[PDB]
């Protein structure tokens, strides 16, 4: 319960400054979020697809 | 009166003949069930394993049904 609060503290003050790059979304699964709220966190961002048939 | 003694050759081969093998069959079959157990044992943690042959046994098998909850699985 304290990992989870603690997510919420990086998420809302340290991340403005600090990367968390070695943690995967599926991290959180089963340890301070169910696949459902990870999965909606990972669907609000936008990452670099693989390029479209014109390259 | 007797002239001969009374015997023969029973077969053999290689310094093993039937009623020695004979006495050695049920410590095979010992051995064998001691490598059975070893074996299985040894890949009680193989899915397969499991799914095929270790939850199928009564009463005990269920030790071996386990379920992920799907919220609490990545994949
Ligand atoms: C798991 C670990 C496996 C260890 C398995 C050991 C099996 C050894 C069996 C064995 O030595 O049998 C001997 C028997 C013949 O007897 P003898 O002629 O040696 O008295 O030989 C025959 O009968 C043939």
């Amino acid at each position: 319960a304290s990992l989870r609060r603690g997510y919420q503290v990086y998420k809302e003050v340290c991340a403005a400054c600090h990367s968390l790059d070695r943690i995967a979304w599926r991290n959180l699964v089963g340890v301070t979020h169910t696949t459902d709220e990870a999965k909606a966190f990972a669907e609000e961002l936008e990452y670099d697809d693989e390029p479209d048939d014109e390259g | 009166y007797v002239k001969k003694p009374s015997y023969k050759i029973v077969p053999h081969f290689l310094g093993f003949n039937i009623p020695t093998v004979s006495k050695w069959i049920p410590i095979f079959g010992i051995w064998g069930a001691a490598a059975g157990i070893g074996a299985l044992f040894l890949i009680e943690g193989v899915p397969r394993t499991r799914q095929d042959i270790l939850s199928k046994i009564p009463i005990i098998g269920e030790h071996w049904i386990r379920e992920i909850p799907a919220s609490d699985n990545p994949f």
